[PDB]
């Protein structure tokens, strides 16, 4: 997959 | 009424035209209370078999489906019921169904499942194509990422148990805006 990241607070900080 | 009747024909067009997915018992429901309102108390003389034309009263979908007897049973049902009264019911019945304001999308899951994908303000919905139950239900503020290909579009959720969420469709990127625009607002 050629992934997107949602850039999601929950995951990224 | 003026008003009511607004409210009625937004709500009765969606069903229709297929924006709105429902059930055909449902579908069949929703043209009952149309027929009440297009022709009054039901005849049962002249409102049977053959008196209606099935595309105007339901979606695509169930037009070859011998819906009628269903129809003519809901109308029958609504007995001397008010124009204004059976307006309200078909308004309020369409806001109680969860399949009610959500974008939908036709997909195929993993021989292949179609499947109704919906989208909203908050969630994403897997909803089986026929008989338009909720099967399962992620909320938006927990997705991580996702990958839209022209043959298909995959959604992680951040789920270790049952992996990624991935289905066939050539719609991926219409879904990823609709994701992506949403979730510019609740993250």
């Amino acid at each position: 997959h050629m992934w997107d990241t949602a850039n999601n607070p929950l995951y990224k900080e | 009424p003026v008003q009511l009747n607004l409210l009625y024909v937004q709500a009765r067009d969606d069903i229709l035209n297929g924006s709105h997915p429902v059930s055909f018992d449902k579908a069949c429901e929703f043209a009952g209370y149309q027929c009440q309102i297009q022709f009054g108390p039901h005849n049962e003389q002249k409102h049977k078999p053959g008196f209606l034309e099935l595309k105007d009263f339901l979606p695509k979908e169930y037009i070859k489906q011998k819906g009628e007897r269903k129809i003519f049973m809901a109308h029958k049902n609504c007995g001397n019921m008010s124009e204004i009264e059976a307006k309200v019911r078909y308004v309020k019945l369409a806001r109680s169904l969860k399949t009610y304001g959500v974008s939908f999308f036709l997909v195929k899951e993993k021989k292949l499942v179609p499947r109704l994908l919906g989208i909203t303000k908050e969630c994403v919905m897997r909803v089986d194509e026929k008989t338009k139950e909720v099967i399962q239900e992620w909320s938006l503020t927990n997705i991580k990422r996702w990958a839209a290909s022209p043959k298909s579009f995959t959604l992680d959720f951040g789920d270790y148990q049952d992996g990624y969420y991935s289905v066939q469709t050539t719609e991926g990127e219409q879904i990823a805006q609709l994701i992506a625009g949403y979730i510019d607002i609740i993250l």
